[PDB]
RNA sequence: AAAUCUUUC
RNA sequence: AUUUGG
C-alpha cells in the first residue's frame, strides 16, 4: 500500500462494469469505493473475478500476498500480467504515459559512488603517448611489389614438385590400381592396420615447425572439384580409401600411441593425413606391382579439412570470370611467360586458394584493393602490408602468400592502372 | 583472379580462415600491447578532447533487453571454493541464470535495482554483495576469433562474467541511442550503403578523403575514456562501477591471472568509443575503428590529425589511404557522386552446407547483387543455373535422395532448374518456395534445428505461445505444465498435430 | 523436477529466461543431414504430408519500364499483424513463435540501383526486371467465450462481453 | 609423421 | 566420426 500508486490505480479502471452498472475494479486508494470492514490486499479490487489487483514498477516487487495478481509497468511503456484480460486493460488505458515516482533513472547514483570514485583515482592511469609524425606519399610501385616477390623467393626459395598441389592433375592410374597403391604406401609407412581401417601413430614430436618453401605451380588442376569433394568426404570417412570419378585419396586418423591401452577410435580433434596420388616423377614416388605413382600428403586439421571441403571451385571461379581481365600466360614459378606459359595455371592457383585455410590471400586482396583506390599512402608503412610471412606458416599458406603477390606484380605488369 | 577484377574487389569469394589454435598467444601479445600504450610508449591513450556536446540522458528511465542477456555464446563464471578464484566457461545463458540464482531475483531488472539501491557495498544481495560482484565480474577468459576475411592469425576475443554484461548491456543500450540521437547516420536500421551514402553526401564539399582506420583500437580506449564519455552522457553509479570493473580486469590465461589494466579487452563499448570522437567533434564519421573524412588544404589534414589524436583514435598508417575519386566506409565503396563503385566489391561466395540451404543463400546473395547494379540479371540466372548444377553433382546420391520425381531439383533426384527469374516471380512448384530468400525455412534448416535440440534431462518446452503474452512474464513450473496442456488440449481440438508453420509472404500474398 | 535444479531458489522465472533453457558441432553440416538419413526422412515427410498443404500462391504479374539510375535506398515498410489477425491466426493453430515474431511492423532498406517513371517500389531482386509491389478502442481480446462473462449489450458502457455476431469477447473503453 | 605445445577416448 | 556421398 503506498500512495505512489493512487493516481495509478485511479485511472486503471475508469468506469468499469461487471453486473449491470456497478463498477468492476473498486480503488483501494478511495474512501467512498473501497470495501469498508475487509482487508485490503492489493491496489484495487475486483469483483467479476473477485480478486485483488496490485502495481509495481520493473523489478520493485511490493509487499503483497501471492494471490495477489501484480500487473508489472515495464521501464519501456508495456505492461505485463498473469491475466491477459488485466493487460489489455492497462494497455489501454495507460495510454497516457504519466511519470510514476521510483523508476529507476540510468542516471542514478548510489550509496557508494564516491567510494568506487576514490577507488579508480587511486589505481593506475595511463600517460600521454608520442604524437606520430605522418608522411603521405605514392602507394607502391611495380619495383616494391617485385621486390618484395623476390625477397619472399630468396628467403623460402622451391620444392622441386608439386606436392599435393599436383593431385588436382590425373595421377594415369585406374581405381584398382590407385586403390593398391594407396594401401600398399600405408602398409609400407607400418600404420596401424584395425578394423580394415589405417591409422597414423606417433609417440614423439619435434617440437619445431616443418620445412616451408614455395610450390611451383602445376600445368592444370581439372580435378580441383573431385579433390575438394574428397576432402569434404574425408573429414569423417578415415582410415578406408575413398574413390572418385578419376582420383582416389586416403585421409587416416593420426592417433597418439600411448601404449598397450591407447586410442582405438578417433575423436572429434583427433587431426587426419590425406594421402593422394599423382603422376610419377619426383622425390615422393612409390612402386608396387608394375604401378608407379607419386604419392603426397597433407596434415590437415578437423576445421582445416571441414573449411576446405566445402568451397566452391566452380561457382567461385565464373563469379571471377564474370568481371575479369584478359589473364595472362604464366610460368611454374608465377613469372609472365608468353612462349611457354600456360594460362591454366591460373585455375591452380584458385585451388591453391581453397587449400590454403589461413586465405592469407584475402588479406592480400584486400590490401591490393586499398592500393588500387588509394591516391597518397602513409610512408614505409603501406608497402608493410604484403609482408604477411609473418602472418602465416606452412608451405600452403607460404605458396598461396607469394602467388598472391605473383598475381598482384602480374596486374600491375600486364594492366597498370 | 581478385587481382585482375576490372572493378573493385575485396577477394570474399571463399570462406574465411579457421584455425584450431589456442587463444593464449594472442591474447598475451594483446595483453602486452595494453600495457606499452599504457606506459605511454607506443600510442595515445589519455583523452583530452571536450565532450561537451553530448546530451545529458540522466532522468532517462534505465531500459534493459533480456534478449542479449540470454545467448550460447562462451561467458566467464567465477566461484570461491576455499579462497581462491576459478573461472569456467559455460553458455551465456547459464552463466546469467547462476547469476539470478545467487542473488535471489526474480529478472535482471530486478538485480539492477537491488544493485543500485543498496546503501553500502557489503550488504547482501542474497548469497553475494556489490563488493563481491565487483570483485568476481573483473575476471575474463580468453578465446579465439576466427572465420574473419582478411585476418590470417585469428584474433582474441574475452568472455566476461553475467554481471559485466548486463552493466556493459545497459551501458551500450544508452550509448546507442545517444548516438542516435547526435546525427542521423547511427539509426538502427541503417545498412552499410545507407552510411556510405550518408558519407558520400557528407564529404562532397571538400577534395580529399581520409579513408581510415585505427589501430590498436581495443588497447587505446581506456578506462578512464570509458567513464568520461559515461559522465559525460549522464550513466551514474552504473558507469563508475564499469570502468571499476574495466580498470581491475583480469584475463585468465592457460592456468594463470594476468592483469590488463590498460584499454578495454575486446569490441564491447563500441558506441562509447565511437561517441568519444563524436563527441569531440562533428568532422568525422566514424564506426569504432572505421572513419571518413574530408579535407581541402594540408592545415585541414593536420587538423584532423590532431582531433584523431586527442581522441584516441590513433591512426592506422598500415591501411589508410587518401583518396580523391572514391570514398570507402563499412567495407562499402562509392564514387564521390554516390553512385557504387563498379566492381564485384564485397559480394562473398556460398559454401556448401546443405542440398536447399546454399541454393536460398546463393537466391539471396544474387538478389542483392542484382537489386544494385553488381551484375546484369542474365549473369544471375546463369550463375544460379550453374550453382543448381554444382550442387546436383553434390547432392544427388541415396544417402540424401530417395525420390525420382518431377518438379524437385536435380540435387533431390528430379529433373528441374528452375530459372532465378521464375523462382523469384513466384513462378514455380510449392516445393520451391522455401528457395525463395523471403520464402519458408528449408527442409535442411529445420533439420539442423531439431538435431541441434535433439542432442540428458531437460525442462518441460515452452513453445508455440499465444502471441497476447508477454515475454517478461513470470512463469512457474506448474503455470508452465498449465499452459502446455492448454495448447496442447486446444491443437487436438483441431484434430492437429504440431502447429502449421506461419510465412508472413505466404499469408500476405493469399489474403 | 529439474525447475528446481535449472533455477534453484527461485520459484519463478521470466518466460525469456526459461526459453534459453528451453532452445556448435565440428560435424560439416553435409555429414550432419546425411548422419541417420535425417535429411531423407524429413523429405520424404515433407513429401507426403507437409507439402500438399501448403497453400499455392499467386504469381507476380505487375511490371514497368526501369532505366539503371544512382545508387538509391528503397525502403519497404512490411506493416505488423493486428490483434484480431494474430489472434484468429493462433487460434486457427498456426505456430505462435512465428505469428509473434510477424506481430512487430517491420522496415527494409535495401539498395537498389533502378528507377521508375512513377518512382515505384520493387520486389526483392526483381529491381531490374521491375516487378512494382504495387468513441471506444474496441479490443477483441480472444475468439471464444469466456466462463461465466456479461454478454454483450446493445450500449457496452465500459466494461468486457461477449459478442454473438462476432464470437469473441470484446473489450469497450471509455 | 606433419600446415608441429596441436594431433589429450 | 566410419554405418552412408564417385
Ligand atoms: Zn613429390
Amino acid at each position: 500500500m503506498d500512495s505512489r500508486f493512487a493516481q495509478l490505480t485511479g485511472v486503471f479502471c475508469d468506469d468499469f462494469t461487471y453486473s449491470e452498472g456497478s463498477r468492476r475494479f473498486l480503488s483501494s486508494y478511495s474512501t467512498v469505493e473501497r470495501r469498508p470492514g475487509v482487508p485490503v490486499e492489493g491496489d484495487c479490487y475486483d469483483c467479476l473475478k473477485n480478486k485483488w489487483i496490485a502495481f509495481e514498477l520493473e523489478g520493485q516487487p511490493r509487499k503483497f500476498p501471492k494471490a495477489t495478481v501484480r500487473c508489472i509497468l515495464n521501464n519501456d511503456a508495456t505492461y505485463v500480467c498473469s491475466e491477459q484480460e488485466y493487460q489489455q486493460i492497462c494497455k489501454v488505458q495507460f495510454k497516457d504515459y504519466l511519470e510514476i515516482d521510483g523508476v529507476v533513472k540510468v542516471g542514478h547514483k548510489a550509496s557508494y559512488d564516491a567510494e568506487l570514485r576514490e577507488r579508480l583515482l587511486e589505481l593506475p592511469h595511463p600517460k600521454s603517448g608520442p604524437k606520430p609524425r605522418i608522411e603521405w606519399v605514392a602507394p607502391p610501385r611495380l619495383a616494391d611489389i617485385s621486390k618484395e616477390t623476390a625477397e619472399l623467393k630468396r628467403q623460402y626459395g622451391f620444392f622441386e614438385c608439386s606436392k599435393f598441389l599436383a593431385c588436382g592433375e590425373e595421377c594415369g592410374l585406374d581405381q584398382e590400381a590407385r586403390e593398391l597403391i594407396l594401401n600398399e604406401y600405408a602398409r609400407d609407412r607400418e600404420f596401424e592396420f584395425r578394423n580394415g581401417g589405417w591409422i597414423q601413430r606417433y609417440t614423439v614430436a619435434s617440437h619445431k615447425p616443418a620445412t616451408q618453401k614455395i610450390l611451383p605451380l602445376p600445368a592444370s588442376a581439372p580435378l580441383a572439384r573431385e579433390l575438394l569433394m574428397l576432402i569434404a568426404r574425408s573429414t569423417t570417412q578415415a582410415g578406408k580409401v575413398l574413390h572418385s570419378d578419376n582420383t582416389s585419396i586416403l585421409a587416416v586418423p593420426v592417433m597418439r600411441d600411448s601404449g598397450k591401452h591407447s586410442k582405438r577410435r578417433p575423436t572429434a580433434s583427433t587431426h587426419h593425413l590425406v594421402v593422394g596420388l599423382s603422376k610419377p616423377g619426383c622425390e615422393h614416388d612409390f612402386e608396387f606391382d608394375g604401378y608407379r605413382a607419386a604419392v603426397h600428403v597433407m596434415h590437415l586439421d578437423p576445421k582445416q579439412s571441414a573449411n576446405i571441403g566445402e568451397q566452391d571451385f566452380v561457382s567461385t571461379r565464373e563469379i571471377y570470370k564474370l568481371d575479369m581481365l584478359e589473364l595472362p600466360p604464366i610460368s611454374r614459378k608465377g613469372d609472365l611467360d608468353r612462349a611457354s606459359g600456360l594460362e591454366t595455371r591460373w585455375d591452380v592457383i584458385l585451388l591453391l586458394e581453397c587449400l590454403d585455410s589461413t586465405r592469407v590471400s584475402q588479406a592480400v586482396a584486400q590490401h591490393f584493393n586499398r592500393h588500387r583506390l588509394a591516391l597518397s599512402v602513409c610512408k614505409d608503412e603501406f608497402r608493410k602490408g604484403y609482408q604477411l610471412a609473418s602472418e602465416i606458416r606452412g608451405t600452403i599458406p607460404l605458396s598461396s602468400l607469394y602467388y598472391s603477390l605473383c598475381a598482384v606484380r602480374l596486374r600491375m605488369t600486364v594492366h597498370p592502372f | 583472379m581478385w587481382a585482375f577484377q576490372e572493378g573493385v574487389c575485396k577477394g570474399n569469394l571463399l570462406s574465411g580462415p579457421t584455425s584450431m589454435k589456442a587463444p593464449d598467444s594472442a591474447a598475451r601479445e594483446s595483453i602486452d600491447r595494453a600495457s606499452e600504450i599504457m606506459t605511454g610508449k607506443s600510442y595515445n591513450a589519455v583523452h583530452t578532447g571536450d565532450l561537451s556536446k553530448l546530451p545529458n540522458q540522466g532522468e532517462s528511465p534505465l531500459r534493459i533487453v533480456d534478449s542479449d542477456l540470454y545467448s550460447e555464446r562462451s561467458c566467464c563464471w567465477v566461484i570461491e571454493k576455499e579462497g581462491r578464484v576459478v573461472c569456467k566457461s559455460t553458455t551465456l545463458t547459464r552463466g546469467m541464470t547462476s547469476l539470478l540464482n545467487t542473488t535471489k531475483c526474480s529478472s535482471p531488472s530486478e538485480l539492477i535495482c537491488k544493485v543500485l539501491t543498496v546503501e553500502s557495498l557489503s550488504e547482501k544481495i542474497g548469497d553475494t554483495s556489490v563488493e563481491e560482484l565487483l570483485s568476481h565480474g573483473r575476471y575474463f577468459k580468453c578465446a579465439l576469433r576466427d572465420q574473419e576475411r582478411g585476418k590470417p592469425k585469428s584474433r582474441a576475443i574475452f568472455l566476461s562474467h553475467p554481471f559485466f554484461r548486463l552493466l556493459s548491456s545497459v551501458v551500450e543500450t544508452h550509448a546507442r541511442s545517444v548516438l542516435s540521437k547526435v546525427s542521423a547516420v547511427y539509426t538502427a536500421t541503417a545498412s552499410a550503403e545507407q552510411r556510405a551514402m550518408m558519407a558520400a553526401q557528407v564529404v562532397e564539399s571538400r577534395k580529399h578523403v581520409l579513408n581510415g582506420d585505427c589501430t590498436k583500437y581495443n588497447e587505446a580506449i581506456d578506462a578512464d575514456t570509458l567513464l568520461k564519455v559515461w559522465d559525460a552522457i549522464g550513466m551514474g553509479s552504473i558507469g563508475v562501477m564499469l570502468a571499476y570493473m574495466v580498470r581491475r580486469k583480469c584475463v585468465l590465461i592457460k592456468d594463470t591471472l594476468v592483469e590488463c589494466p590498460g584499454g578495454m579487452l575486446m569490441g564491447m563499448f563500441n558506441a562509447t568509443a565511437t561517441l568519444a570522437l563524436q563527441g569531440t567533434t562533428d568532422r568525422f564519421l566514424s564506426f569504432s575503428d572505421d572513419f571518413i573524412t574530408s579535407f581541402n588544404s594540408p592545415a585541414e589534414l593536420r587538423e584532423i590529425e590532431d582531433l584523431l589524436f586527442a581522441s584516441c583514435h590513433n591512426l592506422s598508417l598500415k591501411k589508410s589511404y587518401i583518396s580523391v575519386a572514391s570514398l570507402e566506409i563499412n567495407s562499402c565503396t562509392l564514387t564521390r557522386d554516390g553512385d557504387l563503385a563498379t566492381g564485384l566489391g564485397c559480394t562473398a561466395g556460398v559454401p556448401f552446407r546443405g542440398p536447399l540451404v546454399t541454393l536460398k543463400q546463393t537466391a539471396a546473395m544474387l538478389s542483392g547483387a542484382v537489386d544494385s547494379g553488381v551484375m546484369p540479371f542474365h549473369s544471375a540466372e546463369r550463375l544460379f543455373q550453374i550453382k543448381q548444377q554444382e550442387c546436383a553433382y553434390r547432392y544427388n546420391n541415396p544417402t540424401y535422395t530417395t525420390r525420382n520425381e518431377d518438379f524437385l531439383p536435380t540435387c533431390l533426384g528430379g529433373k528441374t532448374v528452375i530459372s532465378f527469374q521464375s523462382l523469384l516471380t513466384w513462378d514455380c512448384h510449392p516445393f520451391w518456395y522455401q528457395v525463395h530468400p523471403d520464402g519458408p525455412d528449408t527442409i535442411d534448416q529445420k533439420v539442423l534445428s531439431v538435431l541441434a535440440s535433439k542432442t540428458r534431462t531437460r525442462l518441460e518446452a515452452l513453445s508455440d505461445l499465444d502471441p497476447l503474452v508477454p515475454h517478461r512474464l513470470l512463469v512457474s513450473e506448474s503455470d508452465v505444465s498449465k499452459i502446455r496442456a492448454a495448447r496442447q488440449a486446444h491443437l487436438k481440438s483441431l484434430g492437429l498435430e504440431q502447429p502449421t508453420n506461419f510465412n508472413y509472404a505466404i499469408y500476405k500474398a493469399v489474403q | 523436477s529439474q525447475f528446481g535444479k535449472s533455477f534453484k531458489g527461485r520459484t519463478e522465472v521470466t518466460i525469456t529466461e526459461y526459453r534459453s533453457h528451453t532452445v556448435r558441432s565440428l560435424l560439416t553440416a553435409d555429414k550432419s543431414l546425411r548422419k541417420s538419413f535425417c535429411f531423407r526422412n524429413a523429405l520424404n515427410q515433407f513429401l507426403d504430408k507437409d507439402l500438399p498443404l501448403l497453400p499455392i500462391r499467386p504469381k507476380l504479374e505487375s511490371r514497368v519500364a526501369v532505366k539503371k539510375s544512382k545508387l538509391r535506398s528503397q525502403l519497404s515498410f512490411r506493416p505488423g499483424l493486428t490483434q484480431e489477425e494474430a489472434i484468429d491466426l493462433y487460434n486457427k493453430g498456426y505456430d505462435g513463435d512465428s505469428v509473434s515474431g510477424a506481430l512487430q511492423d517491420r522496415v527494409v532498406n535495401e539498395p537498389v540501383a533502378y528507377s521508375s517513371a512513377d518512382n515505384d517500389k520493387f520486389h526483392r531482386g526483381l529491381a531490374a526486371l521491375g516487378y512494382t509491389l504495387a468513441k471506444a478502442k474496441v479490443t477483441v481480446l480472444s475468439r471464444s467465450k469466456w466462463m461465466g462473462y456479461e454478454d454483450l449489450p446493445q450500449k457496452p458502457p465500459n466494461g468486457t462481453f461477449y459478442c454473438r455476431k462476432r464470437k469473441a469477447m470484446l473489450l469497450i473503453s471509455c
